[PDB]
């Protein structure tokens, strides 16, 4: 016998280059022998294969014209190798063809002409490949399309309106090619359809209105296209919507209170807009909403109460608009929240007392806005938090003292606010905590005492906030690497163990009452880089140590009271401007050089 | 190539 299958299936093996793995399989001894092959399947009656899955074994080459003898096929993977060179026309004789996938290849120039040719083509994937130039207007031909994928090559042009005439089909992914023009009105014709992403393309002009016609759509992706204009109201009439992202481009005018009506909804993401406006009073009823984003609009407005009782809402952006007003208070209750940020608006009144409810909330930033009055104690009680920067606040009172407890706390920044009294203590017993700054707050009180003994904190940072009292002793000084407290009353000597902080850089002592010599053991410090010790009551000589130390940048000691010689080392070409109103200091650089003498100052 | 999919993850 002449098997045509056996010559096709061979001239595949030797025409697609691959490891031992691929083709090793397909053996022929010394009756029907291929449909025991790797990813070969053959019709139970006629042997001829209708199914041939090639997929994710590294293979280059060409497709070998002796393909079209597989008339049988209803499936073909190709997905996820290194396939090059236009696309083989080869593919288009087979015509029993359902399933096409050639997908996470590299397949170059136009796209050809033949495709029309498969009637039956019910899922095209050719996700990710080099393609350039038109999109093939022949896809219009294929009637019982269904899943249409030329995503993520390098296509020009516009979208083809005829494509708006397939009306099994219910998966467009166009995105992520060159695309242009304006998004033909003629797709929304398309009845079936239900997922359309088309982002990440340059068009023209807005979603037209007919895309409300779209009875099922679901998902509905748009997005870092060059979109713009007002955003179509008659959008709010698909009620199937699920997915909205129009982020990411020119939309202007506001939100029409129509799409309170998007009852499926579930995610919503206008993010970076220009969308002026307020958040419809109707958005309350969408009960499914889980995402809503609005970031970096112009939107000004209040938020409607009702989001607070959304029960499946757990994430939520808002900021860099200018909102107003106070957030709904009943806001964490439904015990979903995960992650909340509302920054850089003008929001008042107090934080609501429920955003952990149910210890999901991981995320929680408000800083930039007027926020008032003390922080919940609740706060402290929330096990999932991670990450909470609420500065630039009127917030108020003292700082509950439950944080220390929480086993994920990383990030807090609750500087330039009202604070008083006491710093919770609890603080240096944070186990993750990397990142604190209480800077510019109103307590008048010292430092914890074990503040240093913090096992992770990296960067502390209290100053302008009143604090008196000495310094604690530097004990662990494990990760530390910045320290901010100048412009308090601080007193007392620098703590002579200072030396223990083996990771520190950057040390701001500036603007305290603080006596006493200047340590030397600042110099054995390994990585040491800005010092600042000005504007205090230090006395005494500069240790002679310090002009050893080939790894320090900036050393501010003016507005001290010193005397002796500057040290002579990398000190040499340091700024002058570093040793001035010191009025005992001496050498080369104040251009008072030194007495030389038996008597001097040092050692 | 790669194309992005899902919201806008900008973050602070
Ligand atoms: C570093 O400063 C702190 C406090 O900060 C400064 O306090 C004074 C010195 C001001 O000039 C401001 O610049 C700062 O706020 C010093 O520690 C503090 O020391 C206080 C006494 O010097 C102490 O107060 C005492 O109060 C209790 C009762 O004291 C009796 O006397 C007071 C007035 O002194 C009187 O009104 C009262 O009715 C009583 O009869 C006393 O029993 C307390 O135990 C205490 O000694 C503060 O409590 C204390 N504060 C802190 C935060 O430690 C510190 O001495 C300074 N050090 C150096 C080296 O100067
Ligand atoms: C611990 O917190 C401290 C205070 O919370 C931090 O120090 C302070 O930091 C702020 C800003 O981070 C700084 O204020 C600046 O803010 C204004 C806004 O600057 C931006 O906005 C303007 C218009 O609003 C715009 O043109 C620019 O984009 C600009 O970037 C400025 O107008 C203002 O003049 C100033 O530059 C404080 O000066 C600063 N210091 C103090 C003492 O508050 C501190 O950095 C932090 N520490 C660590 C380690 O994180
Ligand atoms: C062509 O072959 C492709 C690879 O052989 C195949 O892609 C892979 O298909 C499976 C689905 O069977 C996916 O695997 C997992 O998908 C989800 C999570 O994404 C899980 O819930 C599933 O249980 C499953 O384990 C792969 O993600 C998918 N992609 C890759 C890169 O492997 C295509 O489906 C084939 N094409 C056709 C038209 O069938
Ligand atoms: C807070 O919001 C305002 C406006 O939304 C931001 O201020 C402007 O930022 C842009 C881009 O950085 C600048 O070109 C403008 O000059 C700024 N305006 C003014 C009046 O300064 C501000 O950057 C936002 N803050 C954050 C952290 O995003
Ligand atoms: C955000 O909106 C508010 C309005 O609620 C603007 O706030 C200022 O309001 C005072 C009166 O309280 C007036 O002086 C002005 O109407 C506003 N200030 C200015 C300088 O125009 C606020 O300015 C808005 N934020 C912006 C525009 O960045
Ligand atoms: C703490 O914040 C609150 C709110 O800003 C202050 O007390 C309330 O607010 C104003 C002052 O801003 C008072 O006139 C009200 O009578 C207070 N009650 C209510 C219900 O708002 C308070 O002054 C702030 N400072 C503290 C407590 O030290
Ligand atoms: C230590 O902190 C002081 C804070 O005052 C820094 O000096 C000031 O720097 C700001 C810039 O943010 C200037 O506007 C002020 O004029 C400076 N103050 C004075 C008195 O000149 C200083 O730079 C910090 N040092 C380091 C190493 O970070
Ligand atoms: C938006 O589009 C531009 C160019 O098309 C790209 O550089 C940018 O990364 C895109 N934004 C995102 C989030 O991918
Ligand atoms: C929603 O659909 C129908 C149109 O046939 C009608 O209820 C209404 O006019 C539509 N809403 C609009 C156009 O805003
Ligand atoms: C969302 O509302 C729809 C109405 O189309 C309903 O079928 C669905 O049950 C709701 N959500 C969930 C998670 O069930
Ligand atoms: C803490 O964070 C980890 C991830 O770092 C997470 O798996 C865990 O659920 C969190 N624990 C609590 C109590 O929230």
């Amino acid at each position: 016998k002449f098997s045509p299958q056996l010559l096709s299936l061979l001239s595949l093996k030797t025409s697609l280059s691959g490891p031992p793995s691929a083709f090793q399989d397909w053996k022929v001894p010394v009756d029907a022998v291929w449909c025991s092959w790797s990813g070969v399947v053959c019709d139970n009656v006629t042997a001829q294969v209708i199914s041939l899955d090639l997929s994710h074994r590294n293979l280059s080459g060409r497709i070998p014209i002796q393909i079209r003898y597989l008339s049988s096929l209803l499936y073909l993977n190709l997905s996820g190798n290194s396939l090059e060179g236009s696309f083989p026309t080869s593919i288009f004789d087979l015509t029993k063809l359902t399933t096409l996938d050639i997908s996470r290849n590299s397949f170059d120039s136009s796209f050809p002409p033949g495709i029309s040719k498969l009637k039956f083509l019910k899922v095209f994937n050719a996700f990710s490949n080099n393609f350039e130039g038109l999109l093939p207007s022949d896809v219009s031909r294929l009637r019982f399309l269904e899943e249409l994928n030329f995503g993520g090559s390098y296509f020009e042009g516009e979208i083809p309106a005829a494509y708006g005439g397939l009306q099994r089909l219910k998966f467009i992914h166009l995105a992520g090619n060159v695309l242009g023009g304006k998004l033909p009105p003629r797709l929304g014709l398309l009845t079936e359809l239900q997922h359309m992403e088309i982002g990440y393309n340059h068009f023209n002009g807005n979603i037209p209105s007919e895309f409300a016609l779209l009875s099922n759509l679901k998902y509905f992706d748009v997005s870092n296209a060059s979109l713009s204009g007002s955003l179509p109201q008659e959008l709010g009439n698909l009620s199937n919507l699920e997915t909205l992202f129009l982020f990411q481009n020119g939309f202007t005018g506001e939100i029409p209170e129509s799409y309170s009506n998007l009852k499926s909804l579930k995610l919503l993401d206008f993010s970076s807009n220009q969308l002026s406006g307020s958040i419809p009073s109707g958005f309350s009823t969408l009960k499914n909403l889980t995402w809503l984003s609005l970031i970096s609009n112009n939107l000004s407005g209040e938020v409607p109460e009702g989001i607070g009782e959304l029960p499946e809402l757990t994430t939520l952006f808002l900021w860099n608009n200018n909102f107003t007003g106070v957030l709904p208070h009943k806001l964490g209750s439904n015990g979903k929240l995960e992650t909340m940020d509302v920054s850089n608006n003008s929001f008042t009144g107090t934080i609501p007392s429920s955003l952990c409810h149910g210890n999901k909330l991981y995320k929680l930033i408000l800083f930039s806005n007027m926020f008032e009055g003390e922080l919940p104690k609740s706060l402290t009680r929330c096990e999932s938090l991670w990450r909470f920067r609420s500065q630039n606040n009127r917030l108020n009172g003292t700082i509950p003292i439950g944080f220390g407890s929480l086993r994920n706390l990383t990030f807090v920044d609750l500087s330039n606010n009202r604070f008083t009294d006491q710093i919770p203590a609890d603080f240096a017993t944070a186990p993750v905590l990397q990142y604190l700054n209480l800077s510019t707050n109103f307590f008048h009180r010292k430092l914890p005492e074990n503040i240093w003994k913090a096992p992770n904190l990296q960067i502390f940072s209290a100053s302008f906030s009143n604090l008196i009292g000495e310094i604690p002793n530097y004990v662990g000084c494990k990760s530390f690497y910045r320290i901010e407290l100048q412009g308090n009353s601080l007193n007392g000597t620098i703590p002579w163990d200072i030396g223990h902080c083996e990771k520190l850089l950057s040390l701001n002592l500036s603007q305290n009452h603080l006596n006493g010599i200047i340590p030397w053991e600042i110099s054995t410090l390994p990585s040491i880089a800005d010092v600042d010790l000005s504007h205090n009551l230090l006395t005494g000589t500069i240790p002679s140590d310090f002009g050893s130390s080939k790894t320090i940048t900036t050393f501010n000691v003016s507005y001290n009271q010193l005397i002796g010689p500057i040290p002579s080392g990398s000190f040499a070409h340091l700024n002058p401007s570093f040793f001035s109103s010191n009025e005992g200091l001496c050498g080369d650089l104040v251009g008072k050089p030194c007495n030389s003498d038996s008597g001097l100052e040092v050692l | 190539h790669e194309v992005p999919s899902g919201p806008n993850p900008i973050s602070n």
